[PDB]
């Protein structure tokens, strides 16, 4: 189960939050959070699942995040 | 780059309250130091072999 | 005279079991002070099964009560029937088990395990003739968990032959109350495949769904799923109890259900379950009794039957009755619903009859089916353990308890062999 | 049997634990003399031969006005005067003299009256420390006691509610400097950390109380709010009862992360109370909307990793499940794909009671959602910039260097961010 | 793929019983060394005594 | 179960939505406090655990005064403060300002309101969206608003109650400019929009209720009443019963073509009524009147497409028959020749509430006749050529253009208008 899984899982998870340089992740969280305070600045009010997607879209912080893909798994069988 | 995993990073307050995850935290501590030597062992220069004819 | 050693275990099964004791000195005449009150002489005929007479006339329940926070039994002795148990029964710890199969099983179970012991071997040793045990307790929780695989396997251990029977309240498919449910599931499920000989399978949101449907409740609290899981736990013991036309006892029951011993995870259900409304509106007869016993959402538990096939099937009926009425009725449905019933076996019916219904019922029916179609949730919950655990997350704390990661992996393995008995013996043909 | 000893360091700790204890007194129905005209107080206050109900708490603080308040306040025959620690000179928001040069004696003392306190108790929870991190006090002498108490205490769950700097407004000016040094430090000591922001809580009290003016008292109220109803289930019984050693175990998926968001609801007025229904799914909702939060962390830009919600009041377990149902099939709310659960729900039959001259109003129902998300990677973003920016300058490093630190230890510590950004990043990620 | 898993079943339900056996096995042995001591030292005692 | 979102958009929307909540808190006996000393109010309140109801409405304006009016007045305590959204600036009677530039912060605010009270609606029959086509914020952030409402909620029924210019008499300049840029906003957006003409409107009280002065509070107090009779069978079970659902299947004939003519009846005052028998067929001769319309535009000019009655009070399905079988025999009323039917009859047993203080009399029966007829068309024609006339000009065009205008989108609205014009010709026609 490690090797085929676990051991799997963590070495594509590695080798992508290590290929991930730090000022990177620094700036996109930085272009996130600035584009939030602006809207908490400029607007009102800020609410969840009422955004207009077109000033401020918080879910291409989703988006932008590592994906991996899967294998086979030996337990399930 | 070479972080500690993160399922595997005990910190001090857990390594107080839990001793068997302070020693798993000890025992990867050595596996992580181990795994430099090997590749610091320069592999090379086999045995020496005898051909006959 | 076939007694019968009741635990309970966590919160959820100490609530369980002290709703149980509730009905069953409600059913036998038993005041909150001990005394009979019943006027029946068929109540005090077999007290004994369930309780111990004391110094005086009080009535003692053979209950045994465990916990690591003692909260729980605190607010079960301020209960309504808290006093008739006996205060050496009550076991606890200090520090709760936080959720954790690991500490409820290995580090703070361990101590007070042997408490338990020597309070059920004095129970044990005082019964003349033991059935065997019954533990209740909730699949998903640390204490109730992990001290109920503990004392199960210390009971397997010490009395091999004695009937084991467990109603483990398994998490909830739909919303789960715990982040590590399926951890302790996992956990939980490999210790009662091995030691467990007869076990129930009960889910809160299959009961909620049964309430709303069936019942037509507006805001079921836990009492009312704690209720209706007793009505059932006292259902299927009422033969050893009571006088029967047909009367058949734990180990008939096992043995009729059981086609091999692995399977022997049940899903249960108790009828007549009629709402208020329709109160006057139904007619109890034993047809009506059969179609509601039949129908999936009367299932007490999550997995619906009409997807796997139904291997063994036990209806124990409380009331006068026509054993032919019984009989008829129950062939009829297996006739009719011939492709959900397994080919191999000719007939999947266990009909036993009780000649006492419960109080306020003219008659009642309990319904035990083992049906393939449990593999699905034994897969579900295997595709929560599995999400979790191919990351670890959580996992710090069972591996800081001093239980190896290995056996996280023995688990499963064990739960989706079962997983694999279930499908392979629903799509098995005969010849 | 259920003891929790809290500790107050700094002026806000202080600050906070006076709304925090004015709380638990009039939720036990202690009077501020110290009596009460069952044993609920125990978890909070051990009773004297007099009756007199002291509470479980200490009062550390360098300075000594802010413990002189207390000392002349209507608080000063409840609390021990020895609890009450009193320094000489302040740490003048420099994290190098709070743990350091000044802290070292006055440590030690609270060391020695924590170890009396501890003696009191015949079990102990955990330890409650409440301080601000981005001061000298707050974050060195903050630090330096939970090292300590890490060392000799061991295996206590030592919760730290921490006040971190606001993004953009804020009142010191090396509060960057010492929050970074503080988050080093406790990132390894703290078991569960809860971050606040007095901008996020403004802008609650703005919009929800709707003061246009909002004040300390005031953060401080909602503060001591969350956390009583936090350990609302040690205190009192309820469906789903909750426990302090449990916090960890529903909602710590790494040790490393074991920084929460608090959000609570409702934030009502009186005028506007009994106004809306306030039903278990709108105030969940509410609990999960943005603006409630008490931190300035957007949610939707990370994805959550767990939630705990402490429910008082008049919830049962249908409305709770409803209602957390109805949260997940929400396409806004995104959870991690290895948590598919990521809920611990616990509900409490005891409402929220209400401080008189307060703002909140007597809400039945009430929810404090605690949330372990990577989300609140980005305010840490916040903070490493806002470190790093001042640390190529080397601004303000020479008062730090002057009691005993060096260039290493800033360094460190914000690399250790650094990496606890990448943390945040890889757990968030598949 | 029937004749498969028909010997699958018949060759796990037998591991199955054997596994029994073995348990059984088990507790029997326990159950009698808990005796064997009784012998030893009553064997002890009739030694001192001759 | 029935609950319906009313929305006032504008200051038309907001006085006629006064007049329409006055006469549904005096219809289902609601003080004006917020509780009432079964369960029929369900449509427009939800009622709260204190017993206080709060309407199902939203009124949104960008000017204060028109809110502030409602915010002083007697019903203060019965509105949501928040649902009561007041902006900054003035839209001007400017489309761009109410539509592109100021009208954005408070859509977004209106679209979580209306979100908020969806959310509390078990079933939803539809939206009751109340603005001013002319304005700038009725016709603009209506516009969004009622754009956005189609994006997100999706098929729900929007009933937009416009008022449309008068032909001759008017109070503003650019209303035929934002009336044309209104008209073709909302004619892919809303399901039935209904046209009122205040000329008509103060023709009907000038003759029926004899008002030598009539006013906006009598204009407003008619509307409600027609509102009332619409919602009627929502509320009050009836012979015959009418759903809003039903309205757009059995009135519109073409997605095109959803443009109602409304006709109430009886329209007479307390000194001439018990004057007249007042029976079903007199009733339904009166509103099938062409001075009976609420719009200028006579109905002898277009034929009818259908026309949904509903009667309020002691009403008989037989005289209600016999009523409609002498109209189809009347040659005076034309219906086209692909409807045979085309009639939508419906009855209800709860008359018609009378509001102190109006001018309307206690009629125990009614009639409110919404009828769909190509007639229409003749307002779109006038509107077609005033906004042309100022248009080859370029009057105020550059107005528009300062809030981010271009003559594209004017000339989109006109070519939309005549496609209009050329879909009911070309229905009209056999
Ligand atoms: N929310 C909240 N924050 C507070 C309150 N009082 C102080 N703070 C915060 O606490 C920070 C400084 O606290 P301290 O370090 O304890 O100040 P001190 O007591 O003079 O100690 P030093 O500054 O370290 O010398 C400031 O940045 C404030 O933002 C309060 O009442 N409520
Ligand atoms: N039926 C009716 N119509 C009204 C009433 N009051 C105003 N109107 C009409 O509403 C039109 C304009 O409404 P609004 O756009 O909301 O006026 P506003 O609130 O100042 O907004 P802007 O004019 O766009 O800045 C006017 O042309 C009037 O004809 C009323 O009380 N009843
Ligand atoms: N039917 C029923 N279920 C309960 C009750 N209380 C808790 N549960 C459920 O039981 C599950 C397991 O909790 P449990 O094992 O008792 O927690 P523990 O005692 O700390 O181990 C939880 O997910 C609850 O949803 C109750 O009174 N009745």
């Amino acid at each position: 189960w490690s090797t085929q899984v676990f051991d799997t899982i963590q070495g594509r998870l590695q080798a992508a939050v290590d290929a991930r340089d730090p000022a990177a992740i620094e700036s996109r969280l930085k272009t996130q959070y600035d584009q939030y305070l602006h809207t908490t600045n400029t607007k009102v009010a800020v609410f969840r699942d009422v955004i207009i997607e077109q000033d401020y879209n918080p879910l291409a912080a989703a988006d932008a995040a590592i994906r991996v893909p899967t294998g086979d798994i030996r337990d399930p069988l | 780059r070479s972080r500690l995993p993160v399922h595997q990073y005990m910190t001090t307050a857990v390594r107080t309250r839990i001793e068997p995850l302070n020693a798993a935290f000890t025992a990867t501590m050595e596996a992580r130091t181990r795994r430099l030597a090997d590749a610091t062992r320069p592999p090379s220069w086999p045995e020496p072999q005898s051909i006959s004819v | 005279m076939r007694e019968i050693v009741h635990i309970q275990g966590g919160q959820c099964g100490n609530q369980i079991g002290a709703k149980f004791w509730e009905v069953v000195s409600d059913e036998h005449g038993i005041d909150p002070t001990g005394t009979y009150h019943g006027d029946s002489d068929l109540q005090l005929e077999r007290i004994n099964v369930y309780f111990n007479e004391a110094t005086g006339g009080r009535y003692v329940p053979r209950a045994i009560l465990m916990d690591l926070e003692p909260g729980t039994m605190d607010s079960v002795r301020s209960g309504p029937y808290g006093q008739i148990f006996r205060p050496d029964n009550f076991v606890f710890g200090q520090t709760g088990a936080g959720n954790n199969w690991a500490k409820g099983h290995y580090t703070e179970g361990a101590e007070l395990i042997d408490s338990v012991l020597d309070v059920v071997r004095k129970e044990a040793e005082s019964c003349d003739c033991l059935q065997g045990f019954q533990v209740c307790h909730s699949l998903g929780g640390g204490t109730g968990s992990g001290m109920g695989t503990l004392l199960i396997s210390k009971i397997r251990e010490e009395y091999p032959d004695r009937m084991m029977l467990t109603f483990s309240v398994v998490p909830s498919p739909k919303v789960s109350d715990t982040v590590v449910e399926p951890y302790n599931a996992t956990l939980s499920v490999h210790q009662l495949v091995e030691n467990a000989d007869e076990c129930m399978v009960l889910d809160n949101e299959a009961l909620y769904d049964i309430c709303f449907r069936t019942l037509k409740l507006t805001t079921p609290t836990f009492g009312d799923l704690n209720h209706l899981i007793s009505a059932v736990m006292s259902g299927i013991t009422c033969c050893l109890r009571f006088p029967g036309q047909l009367n058949a006892d734990l180990r008939k029951l096992a043995v009729n259900l059981i086609p091999f011993p692995r399977l022997h995870f049940f899903m249960v259900g108790f009828t007549p379950l009629t709402s208020r409304g329709s109160q006057q509106y139904r007619a109890l007869t034993v047809p009506e009794l059969t179609q509601q016993m039949w129908d999936a959402k009367n299932m007490m538990c999550a997995a619906d039957p009409r997807h796997g096939r139904y291997l063994t099937a036990s209806a124990l009926f409380r009331g006068r009755m026509s054993t032919k009425e019984v009989d008829e009725q129950m062939l009829n449905v297996q006739n009719k619903n011939s492709s959900y019933f397994v080919e191999w076996i000719p007939n999947n019916v266990k009909s036993s009859v009780c000649d006492i219904p419960p109080k306020g019922l003219k008659m009642s029916a309990t319904f035990i089916g083992n049906s393939t179609a449990i593999q699905e949730m034994f897969k579900r919950v295997s595709e929560q353990f599995t999400a979790m655990f191919r990351r670890k997350a959580f996992l710090h704390w069972y591996t800081g308890e001093g239980m190896d990661e290995m056996e996280f992996t023995e688990a499963e393995s064990n739960m989706n062999d079962l997983v694999s008995e279930y499908q392979q013996y629903q799509d098995a043909s005969a010849e | 049997m259920r003891e929790v000893i809290s500790i107050h360091i700094g002026q806000a700790g202080i600050q906070v634990g006076n709304a925090c204890w004015e709380l638990y007194c009039l939720e036990h129905g202690i009077q501020p003399d110290g009596q009460m005209p069952d044993d609920a107080f125990n978890t909070f206050f051990s009773e004297t031969g007099a009756g007199k109900h002291v509470p479980r708490c200490i009062f550390l603080d360098l300075e000594p006005t802010v413990v002189d308040e207390v000392r002349t306040g209507t608080y000063r025959q409840l609390f021990h005067p020895e609890q009450l620690i009193s320094g000489k000179e302040d740490a003048a928001n420099n994290f190098a003299r709070g743990h350091y040069t000044i802290g070292k004696e006055i440590v030690d003392l609270a060391l020695d009256r924590i170890r009396k306190l501890a003696d009191n108790c015949t079990g102990l929870q955990g330890f409650l420390v409440f301080n601000a991190v981005g001061g000298g006090t707050g974050s060195g002498l903050g630090s330096l006691l939970l090292e300590r108490l890490s060392v000799d205490y061991g295996k206590k769950s030592k919760l730290g509610f921490t006040v971190y700097p606001s993004p953009q407004v804020s009142t010191a000016v090396v509060e960057p400097y010492n929050s970074v040094l503080s988050t080093h430090s406790l990132l390894e000591h703290t078991d569960v950390a809860v971050m606040l922001d007095n901008e996020a809580i403004y802008d609650i009290c703005r919009r929800s109380l709707d003061i246009e003016r909002p004040t300390y008292t005031n953060l401080n109220r909602l503060i001591a709010q969350v956390i009583s109803s936090l350990t609302a289930s040690l205190r009192f019984d309820g469906a789903l009862n909750v426990d302090i050693t449990e916090f960890q175990t529903n909602l710590v998926p790494y040790p490393r992360i074991h920084f929460m968001l608090s959000s609570y609801a409702p934030i009502i007025s009186a005028e506007k109370a009994y106004h809306e229904q306030l039903s278990v799914a709108e105030i969940t909702n509410a609990a999960f909307e943005p603006a409630s939060m008490m931190v300035k962390c957007d949610p939707r830009h990370g994805k959550y990793m767990a939630c705990c919600l402490m429910y008082r009041g008049d919830v049962v377990p249908k409305d709770v499940n409803a209602s957390v149902a109805t949260i997940k099939t929400k396409r806004t709310i995104q959870f991690v794909d290895w948590c598919p659960t990521g809920f611990k729900c616990g509900i409490n039959y005891q409402p929220p009671t209400v401080v008189p001259g307060g703002d909140l109003a007597k809400v039945q129902r009430a929810v404090c959602m605690i949330s372990n998300s990577t989300a609140i990677g980005e305010i840490f973003s916040r903070l490493d910039h806002k470190f790093d920016l001042m640390y190529a300058k080397r601004a303000f490093v020479h008062w730090y260097v002057g009691e005993g630190m060096e260039e290493g230890e800033f360094s460190e510590a914000r690399e250790d961010l650094a990496a606890l950004e990448k943390d945040f990043e890889e757990v968030g990620a598949e | 793929r029937k004749e498969r898993d028909f010997h699958r079943m018949h060759h796990k339900r037998v591991a199955q019983e054997k596994n029994k056996l073995l348990t059984d096995l088990r507790r029997l042995k326990e159950h009698y060394a808990k005796y064997e001591p009784t012998i030893l030292e009553l064997k002890k005692k009739y030694e001192t005594l001759m």
